[PDB]
RNA sequence: CGCGACCUCAGAUCAGACGUGGCGACCCGCUGAAUUUAAGCAUAUUAGUCAGCGGAGGAGAAGAAACUAACCAGGAUUCCCUCAGUAACGGCGAGUGAACAGGGAAGAGCCCAGCGCCGAAUCCCCGCCCCGCGGCGGGGCGCGGGACAUGUGGCGUACGGAA
RNA sequence: CGGCCCCCGGCGCGCCGGGCCCGGGUCUUCCCGGAGUCGGGUUGCUUGGGAAUGCAGCCCAAAGCGGGUGGUAAACUCCAU
């Protein structure tokens, strides 16, 4: 019973919602259980880091966004033929690997591949035997870094170029984005049907020759 | 607080604030928007025109990703850059025009209104208004688009 | 070898090869009981297909399912109800009906577990299938390493559960916009989320 | 001149270079190989052909595509189905009448 | 019930506003002894002392 | 008019194991209403909910695309927020009502049939010896049996693989 | 970040008895796809899915530069996955 200018409301309360009332009373519980497993993983993997392995550099689809860099679910094999890892060794050694991962462009793949190649530098493989065997790393390389890497290893940042103030030049100043917009939004919209008034009229022509 | 509440001065009432010829029933009306065109169709009809029937056409799968396109008017312009952008124009004989990148910040499209002062400028959006192209024009500047 | 060529001529159920073939089939398991066991697979590439190698503890059975529907367990009308709910003959079972043949096969063998099963002929009346059930306390089973997953509690009586590919086609469950459900754990736990109200601290 | 990489019109999208790369795998699935050609002609020698085929064999002797057609298209189902259906029976008719005229 | 609002947020700032009016009137001795503190003997009330 | 293999089908207080039943708060697979609302009521709503049936586990289910997208493209599955009370459904009435993307928690991939190549190169059981045997295992010896060519094992699965 | 005495567990080191002598890149030659299943018609149930989202009974029932999908049914043609 409606009154008084009130907005036409739609609650969905008509089903038996009381028997299925989830309550959050285990937020505080459930983040100490996620926190204190989070240490435990972290103490297990001693010199590796508490996030795992090494996410690509990944654009966002969904035009609405188009612009943001994510982290991703892996590299792709394309991005690791180019920086000579073996698929199957690039696992071991603490890199994300996915095959799904298609390669459309080139600029994002030398992205992941330079993400990938200054990562090897960087990188601390311990020998498997105390004495260590080829391709390892030095002694020296060991004993001053004991610690594991806090948050996403290489962390990823949204950077911009910076522009030049630029002198605007009247060869600039003659261009009509409203008028080259709309006259591009109208050539797409025709540009199918114009293709089928060309090609009758050229048969057409036809009828000229026979 | 229930001490503030208006069920502690009704201790006492026999009505309880409720009416004496008409007791507070279960539903007497219906329940929820009940009679939409039978017995309640004055307050839907001076209260909330055009809730009965149908119009346009329907897009089944739409999603919102494809419309996005938020908007920024000229006189919301140079807050989009720091302040020394700005002082640091109609100066040093050059015509310096700093370029405004609208894409960076998060808006696509670029609208007319409002006022823009007197610096020509260089805009960066994927889209442009009609109203917007001529007060930058009108300044000195130009628009430049980007995808 | 000969698989490839025995997969592509069951291909050709309408040529007149495979008509005789399922014509003196489909006599020769109408006359046997509705389930017993087959010593060997009747389609030998469709059984390693689906999982089935010829060792020692793979036994397959042969169960014959009634055609046609579900007709509603109720007397002669007795739905009282509204309208809606009065039809009893012209109502379709959920489940596929060779995922019965599944469902009664681990009913009267509770030792064994099936893995799948697979088609060898069907009647107007009757519609026949062969199900492949393990052994899972044989040792051929339980110490390779590849088969020794059904011998865990987990998979106990997956037929129940429609676990196999039977089941699991009947349950609507897949990748993508075509189902919008089952998106959860299955199609109660996708009701399930859409219908808790969360209620957090603090709101 | 002025080539801006509009965001509408025959050259949408944001203007990046393409690399060339060899196709997956995963769509190789559904090429013919011989082999499997050399099968599937076996199959067909012994078995023979379906009932439903048979009767199209006449309707195409007698030059009656369409209704030909309209017959595989309720017998098979959909209408690129039922096209594909037609021609490669049509060879049988190419291949048979070659085989006889010697 | 148990699904009761038991729990009430209120904003940082606001939050912040508080604890900067409390830290406050901890000096302004009118406010310590109105709440009943014994500080007629204390020599200073910002007691500020060493880090040993 | 018999013997001897093979295929199908029996009898076992045969030798050695396996399943039944209970609990069932959570889960999976079915079956499955009417109260109630729509101020009546029949579609709708209640609700795939109550009840009934079967099945396990300490979690279950799902799970590595016959996916989402049309983007400068993302990339197993599970959970939270948001999209969203939105697209959409509805005597278009009551009401019902998702999904993409994004931010997070977590993050691990793989194995077969087939195609092929290797002298069945494989596996199960019985007897003897050594070790430990209160979650019956490892090695060796046995023209000791059986399964297996109506296909066991190794390489090998879409990210190509093999020679 | 106290003490004493038992029992159980995993991670490390050594010994014995075994199994395993298993890589990547270039060139050449080969192979590679799961059927009463997809799909179509019809029926019933379900779904926001609406000229049928999904699941089932009946009938028809395949192909391999093929098939599925690209939220309006159908025909033609480029594509995307």
């Amino acid at each position: 019973a409606p009154s008084r200018n009130g907005m036409i409301l739609k609650p969905h309360f008509h089903k038996d919602w009381q028997r299925r009332v989830a309550t959050w009373f285990n937020q505080p519980a459930r983040k100490i259980r996620r926190r204190k497993a989070r240490q435990a993983r972290a103490r297990r993997i001693a010199p590796r880091p508490a996030s795992g392995p090494l996410r690509p550099i990944v654009r966002c689809p969904t035009v609405r966004y188009h612009t943001k860099v994510r982290a991703g679910r892996g590299f792709s094999l394309e991005e690791l033929r180019v920086a000579g890892i073996h698929k199957k060794v690039a696992r071991t050694i603490g890199i994300s690997v996915d095959p799904r991962r298609r390669n459309k462009s080139t600029e994002s793949l030398q992205a992941n591949v330079q993400r990938l190649k200054e990562y090897r530098s960087k990188l601390v493989l311990f020998p498997r035997k105390p004495s260590a065997p080829k391709k390892g790393d030095s002694s020296a390389e060991e004993l001053k870094l004991a610690t594991q890497l806090t948050g996403p290893v290489m962390p990823i940042r949204n950077v911009f170029k910076k522009e030049k103030a630029r002198v605007i030049t009247e060869e600039e100043k003659n261009f009509k984005a409203f008028a080259s917009l709309r006259m591009a939004r109208a050539n797409a919209r025709l540009f199918g049907i114009r293709a089928k008034r060309a090609k009758e009229a050229a048969e057409q022509d036809v009828e000229k020759k026979k | 607080p229930s001490r503030l509440r208006k069920t502690r001065k009704l201790r006492g009432h026999v009505s309880h604030g409720h009416g004496r010829i008409g007791k507070h029933r279960k539903h007497p009306g219906g329940r929820g928007n009940a009679g939409g065109m039978h017995h309640h169709r004055i307050n839907f009809d001076k209260y909330h025109p055009g809730y009965f029937g149908k119009v346009g056409m329907r897009h089944y799968h739409l999603k919102r990703n494809q419309s996005f396109c938020p908007t920024v008017n000229l006189d919301k312009l140079w807050t989009l850059v720091s302040e020394q952008t700005r002082v640091n124009a109609a100066k040093n004989k050059t015509g310096a025009a700093p370029i405004i990148d609208v894409v960076r910040s998060g808006y696509y499209k670029v609208l007319g209104k409002g006022k823009l002062p007197k610096q020509p400028v260089i805009v960066k959006a994927k889209f442009f208004s009609r109203r917007a192209e001529e007060k930058i024009k009108g300044v000195g500047g130009a628009c430049v688009l980007v995808a | 070898g000969a698989y490839k060529y025995i997969q592509e001529l069951w291909r050709k159920k309408q040529s007149d090869v495979m008509r005789f073939l399922l014509r003196v089939r489909c006599w020769q398991y109408r006359q046997l009981s509705a389930l017993h066991r087959a010593p060997r697979p009747t389609r030998p590439d469709k059984a390693r297909r689906l999982g089935y190698k010829a060792k020692q503890g793979y036994v397959i059975y042969r169960i014959r399912v009634r055609r046609g529907g579900r007709k509603r367990p109720v007397p002669k009308g007795a739905t009282y109800g509204k309208p809606v709910h009065h039809g009893v003959n012209q109502l379709k079972f959920a489940r596929s009906l060779q995922s019965v043949a599944e469902e009664r096969a681990g009913r009267h063998c509770g030792a064994l577990r099936v893995l799948n099963s697979y088609w060898v002929g069907e009647d107007s009346t009757y519609k026949f299938f062969e199900v492949i059930l393990i052994d899972p306390f044989h040792k051929a089973i339980r110490r390779n390493p590849d088969t020794q997953w059904i011998t865990k509690p987990v998979h106990k009586h997956r037929e129940m559960r429609g676990l196999t590919s039977a089941g699991r086609k009947s349950r609507g469950l897949g990748k993508g916009h075509k189902f919008h459900h089952t998106i959860g754990g299955s199609r109660r736990a996708a009701w399930r989320r859409r219908n808790t109200l969360q209620l957090h601290r603090y709101r | 001149a002025l080539r801006y990489p509009m965001a509408v019109g025959l050259n949408k999208g944001h203007k990046v270079t393409k690399n060339v790369s060899k196709p997956r795998h995963s769509r190789r699935r559904g090429r013919l190989t011989k082999h499997t050609k050399f099968v599937r002609d076996m199959i067909r020698e012994v078995c023979g052909f379906a009932p439903y085929e048979r009767r199209a064999m006449e309707l195409l002797k007698v030059s009656k595509d369409k209704r030909a057609l309209k017959f595989i298209k309720k017998r098979v189902g959909t209408h690129i189905r039922a096209k594909r259906k037609r021609e490669e029976l049509s060879s049988v008719l190419a291949a048979m009448r070659k085989a006889a005229a010697k | 019930k148990t699904w009761r609002r038991w729990h009430r947020r209120v904003n940082t700032t606001q939050k912040r506003y508080a604890i900067c009016s409390a830290l406050a009137a901890s000096a302004l001795p009118a406010l310590v002894m109105s709440k009943g503190h014994r500080i007629e003997e204390v020599p200073e009330l910002p007691l500020v002392v060493e880090d040993k």
